[PDB]
RNA sequence: AAAAUGAAGACAUUUUAACGAGUAAGGAAACGAAAUGGCGUAAGGACAACAAAAGUAGUAAAGAUUUAAAGUAAUUUAGAU
RNA sequence: AUAAACAUACUUUGAAUCGGCCAAGUCUGGUAAGCAGGACUGGCGAUGCGGGAUGAACCGAACGUCGAGAUAAAGUGCCAAA
RNA sequence: CGAGAAUAGAAACUCUUGAAGAAGUAAAUUAUCUACCCGUCUUGAAACACGGACCAAGGAGUCUAACAUGGAUGCGAAUGA
């Protein structure tokens, strides 16, 4: 035998779209083709983010796009996730590419003069990515993250799953 | 042309203690006993099915004639392999009658498809007939 | 089976050095500790107030805070299978400056002395000196020739045994 | 029914499988417990710098 | 087009010419100094060897944790595995600690030649690809001024300025078996055994092992 | 067994770098001879390998390995009782052969393994200085003895048959 | 594991390299380069001769007994009675 | 200095387990124990294979199915290869 | 004498056996090597530890309810209704 540190186990990185969605399966095929041929780090990033699970693809509201594109006028927002609508604040003019658009978010983006694009048009127009802004949504805002750990802890207590006789 | 088919082990992996007890059949089962002689791979009793016995991918599921088995039920199923008569051999299912077996055997001659059950359910025409 | 007292098994650890009892130096209370310095925690049993725990004795830590009477020292403590950071406030009596970077701080100054001449030799256009060679483990010694003029031989052989008694 | 009381056997092998976890860099940069005046001095400058940065944003 | 396959070949001939010049000249100076030292009745001290070849001699079962780590640092992770080690204070002490599990010594030029030519392999893209051509050597160690299999031999044997990078790319040699010891490998080579430092007598073991 | 002439010197504050240590060490190979040499320097002059450096290690061959000489070997060996100094005499043509005789003789007569004997010295004595009761009888000029009960000599392993024909005999030789 | 190729070929693609012991225990299903791969029992919804008679069956079903073949194996397939 | 990108840092969720036993260029109680209890490490448990005739722990060495070779422990009168 | 380079050349074969049964495979017997009783508790069982005479059929992590994590899915300041 050979004195190895550890034996070969599957690498914990997803290499394909999860689930049986036919359209998401093709997008991974499209960007897997672009990443291999163009060898652009943009396509490798989009391909990697297409394979994340639903909880690792957090939503991005229109207010986040509005703030992140204030100094990028002739640019395209590229978020590999659903784009929701922040009804509290107005939507300026901007181009957004996303997997999914909320019905109220798409109406607000289009009414302001912007365009809601999908990832097939973005690859057609900007395959390597030239006037794009990469955006991902916040991950620590999940209310499940509050209960992780020990609530008796002295530094960062958990949040005590509610149940019997919770005061 | 026909590749050399290599079988790494032609014996049967009979279940442990199947030769001593009639209640224990011969189909293989993993000995999970804590003190078992076979699962500890003692000398003498050290024969378990492992993936290392797997036959070559090129000649796996290959019949001794060099073809593959394609089960057929009527004359239309022969048309599914007429384009690969050098790869597949017909095999009439066990429940197909003797009358339909004549049509499958006759049609397979036309399409040059080898049939492995060509002598099955033949009528009384053996002796004096 | 030992007890679990705060100062268990400290007969020889907390004993003062031989012929070293009484008051300490004044350089102990006059040394200037700044944040980021390297210090050595040394439990002085002559001062019972603020005595650091015996597990920190002889450990090298870093100054992270300076208070009017105590110095904040930061050390790494080994726990079940992890390492935690311990932040103590120790009076200057129980700490001592560490020379753990004495050689390194000289090498830092040696290269900066050469770098100072380099920025001046570049103005004059002359070639600039190289940085000091890095430290290496004892290298295999090269071939050397030994003159036979001042050489003398002494035979080395096993010795006849002689009874000590 | 006496039993063995204790043993450190296999304990070091266990502790080195997933080896001694070092603390992150952010563990050494904590500020809680620092000098009161130094915290007062640092907060004053940070407030001054931030307020000066914000008036520039309003200007432009 | 394929005119590069020409100019590459003459470069290898030129570099192989130069490398043999370097080795012969060093062997030239040592021979002259030894001869001159007898002329005047002086004493000449030979240079300490710079290169060490170590063979792992014991298996992976029953090793103390400290020895386990050093043998992993020397890339002797398997029995009958051989590596090239620079000689200094750090490594010699490192080799003494793992003495019961390895044997080593000072290789000759022929041993380095035959080891690389027959058992040579390079770690390329995480793959242990054996040496087949000079083009694959140039692709890996070309930036280290090593383009063919002779600079590989010369840099290892002379312990050049790029030894650490060139030696690391060299995968540990998988050697055959041989009669390891006179008594057994449970005692030092000095006591007639198998492990420890064999100095120049490591070559005889490697000749039967390559 | 082989001879080696080893020289070295120590370069440190305790030993002047003009003192050269010589020895004539018997060993199966030059690696063992160096190890024997370094144990002497460490155990007698506090000289260690890390603080010293070797100069020469060259084989010594017998000048005339065709003349029979009377070798007197002075040695010390460690027993259960203690450490004793012993003088043994052997007849041979080479120094290394006589020392090989000493090691085999001591291992059988005194049951003393090799790693308990230190060869202090080995010189050549005269004809009449041989005191061994058995060896003294072959030193004279008229030694003569008939070798009897001889086993017939097989020329080579080729003719070594397991079962022979006829009867077997010894030889007055 | 990494490269290459990739609407359907096929054997769950091609090449290269490393690796393969194991009680307790874990590895649900789906996921084209598939986040382990499969065998078996019974019932339910579909599909099963594409040109208007469309899986097999009194020209012999299921079952039983054996003989051979395929599969590392769980098992499957076919012949004869 | 050396090694390290299928490196490194992990996050979540969860199983089983916390009767252990052996060795020794170790220790304590005991006259002592195949006794009781410990420090460090390697093992057996969970482990087959070659050797020690036999053997949980010794020695060599850890295992996909095979062919040809050099070997390890240890052996070479026969049983038994030399 | 001669590396590179330039110029030109020369390799596609015999024999034996096989439907009077080749190669392979299977069955029975013989021979050499090889093989302690399975399950379980246990530090440790082939144990002078317990259950087991034999065969067939039945036979043991299921259902309802609350919470949580996680993989797939719909919508998203709403979701369910």
């Amino acid at each position: 035998a050979i004195d190895l540190d550890r034996h070969h186990v599957r690498k914990h990185v997803s290499k394909t779209a999860r689930g049986n969605n036919a359209y998401m399966k093709l997008l991974v095929r499209l960007y897997g083709f672009l990443a291999r041929r163009t060898q652009s780090k943009f396509a490798k990033t989009i391909l990697h983010r297409l394979c994340l699970s639903r909880v690792n693809r957090p939503i991005v509201s229109t207010s986040k796009l509005a703030c992140l594109m204030k100094k990028h006028p002739e640019e395209t927002a590229v978020c590999v996730n659903t784009v929701t609508y922040d009804s509290r604040y107005p939507v300026p003019k901007m181009n957004v590419c996303a997997l999914k658009f909320t019905k109220t978010a798409e109406a607000a983006i289009t009414k302001a003069g912007g365009k809601c694009l999908r990832f097939d048009e973005l690859a057609l127009k900007a395959p390597t990515g030239r006037k794009t802004v990469l955006i991902r949504g916040k991950r620590n805002v999940r209310e499940a993250l509050k209960h992780f750990g020990k609530v008796c802890a002295k530094k960062n207590p958990a949040k005590q799953y509610k149940g019997k006789q919770t005061k | 042309i026909k590749p050399k088919i290599v079988k790494k082990y032609t014996g049967h992996f009979k279940r442990f203690d199947s030769n001593r007890f009639l209640r224990v059949k011969a189909s293989w089962r993993v000995p999970r006993g804590i003190d078992n002689r076979l699962r500890r791979k003692f000398k003498g009793t050290n024969l378990l099915p492992k993936i290392g016995y797997g036959s070559a991918k090129a000649t796996r599921n290959m019949l001794p004639c060099g073809l593959y088995k394609f089960p057929v039920r009527n004359t239309t199923d022969l048309e599914m392999i007429m384009m690969q008569n050098r790869k597949y051999a017909a095999e009439i299912s066990h429940a197909v009658s003797a009358k339909k077996r004549q049509e499958i055997i006759q049609r397979a001659k036309i399409l040059n498809i080898r049939v492995l059950n060509a002598d099955a359910r033949i009528k009384k025409q053996e002796v004096a007939q | 089976p030992l007890s679990n007292g705060r100062n268990r098994r400290t007969r020889k650890l907390f004993k003062r050095p031989f012929r070293g009892h009484g008051l300490s130096n004044t350089s102990t209370i006059l040394h200037t500790y700044k944040v980021g310095d390297y210090v050595t925690i040394l439990c002085n049993s002559s001062i019972q107030h603020g005595l650091p725990y015996k597990a920190f004795h002889g450990k090298t830590g870093r100054v992270w805070n300076v208070n009017p009477h105590a110095i904040g020292v930061m050390v790494n403590k080994k726990v079940n299978n992890r390492i935690v950071v311990k932040r103590l406030h120790i009076s200057p009596e129980h700490i001592k400056p560490s020379g753990c970077q004495k050689d390194f701080l000289e090498r830092k100054a040696a290269v900066a002395a050469i770098r100072k001449q380099n920025i001046q030799l570049k103005k004059e256009g002359k070639p600039l000196l190289p940085l000091p060679a890095k430290r290496l483990p004892k290298q295999p010694r090269p071939a050397e020739l030994i003159k036979g003029a001042d050489i003398k031989f002494t035979t080395v052989a096993p010795l006849k045994f002689e009874e000590l008694y | 029914s006496k039993d063995k009381n204790r043993s450190s056997h296999n304990q070091s092998h266990k502790a080195h499988r997933n080896g001694f976890y070092k603390p992150k860099k952010s563990a050494y940069m904590s500020t809680k417990g620092m000098n009161v005046q130094v915290l007062k001095n640092t907060k004053a400058q940070r407030k001054f710098a931030l307020a000066k940065k914000l008036e520039a944003k309003k200007a432009a | 087009c394929k005119a590069r396959c020409q100019a590459f070949r003459k470069e290898v001939i030129l570099r192989t010419i130069k490398n043999h010049k370097d080795i012969e000249a060093a062997k030239k100076a040592v021979y002259t100094a030894k001869k001159n030292a007898e002329i005047n009745g002086d004493l000449y001290a030979e240079a300490d060897p710079k290169l060490i070849v170590a063979i792992r001699i014991r298996g992976i079962n029953g090793v103390s944790p400290k020895i386990k780590k050093i043998l992993k640092l020397l890339r002797l992770r398997q029995i009958n595995n051989a590596v090239f080690i620079k000689a200094n204070a750090s490594t010699i002490k490192m080799l003494r600690l793992v003495d019961p599990y390895v044997t080593y010594g000072y290789p000759t030029l022929e041993t380095v030649q035959k080891l690389i030519y027959k058992r040579g392999a390079l770690k390329i893209n995480g793959n242990r690809m054996p040496i087949t051509s000079n083009c694959m050597i140039k692709k890996a160690l070309g930036d280290k001024d090593v383009v063919c299999v002779d600079d590989l031999v010369h840099e290892i044997y002379t312990v050049g300025k790029h030894f650490k990078e060139v030696n690391n790319k060299l995968a540990p040699f998988k050697l055959n078996g041989a009669k390891i010891a006179e008594k057994n490998k449970k005692i030092h080579f000095i006591l007639g055994g198998g492990f420890g430092n064999r100095e120049l007598l490591i070559n005889k073991l490697l000749a039967n092992m390559i | 067994m082989k001879e080696y002439y080893i020289t070295a010197r120590c370069t440190d504050k305790a030993h002047n770098p003009n003192e050269i240590f010589r020895s004539r060490v018997f060993a199966p190979n030059y690696v063992v001879a160096k190890s024997k040499f370094w144990m002497m320097l460490k155990k007698q002059h506090k000289v260690k390998k890390i603080n010293a450096e070797l100069l020469q290690c060259q084989p010594i061959f017998e000048k005339n390995p065709t003349v029979v000489k009377n070798y007197q070997i002075f040695l010390r060996y460690v027993s259960a009782g203690g450490i004793h100094n012993i003088t043994k005499q052997y007849r041979d043509v080479t120094r290394v052969g006589a020392v090989r005789q000493m090691y085999n003789d001591l291992a059988s007569q005194y049951r003393t393994r090799q790693d308990k004997i230190q060869l202090i010295s080995i010189t050549t004595v005269g004809d009449k200085a041989v005191k061994n009761p058995v060896l003294h009888q072959f030193v004279g000029h008229h030694v003569k003895f008939p070798m009897v009960h001889c086993k017939p000599v097989i020329a080579s392993k080729r003719f070594n048959l397991p079962i022979k024909a006829g009867k077997l005999t010894t030889k007055l030789c």
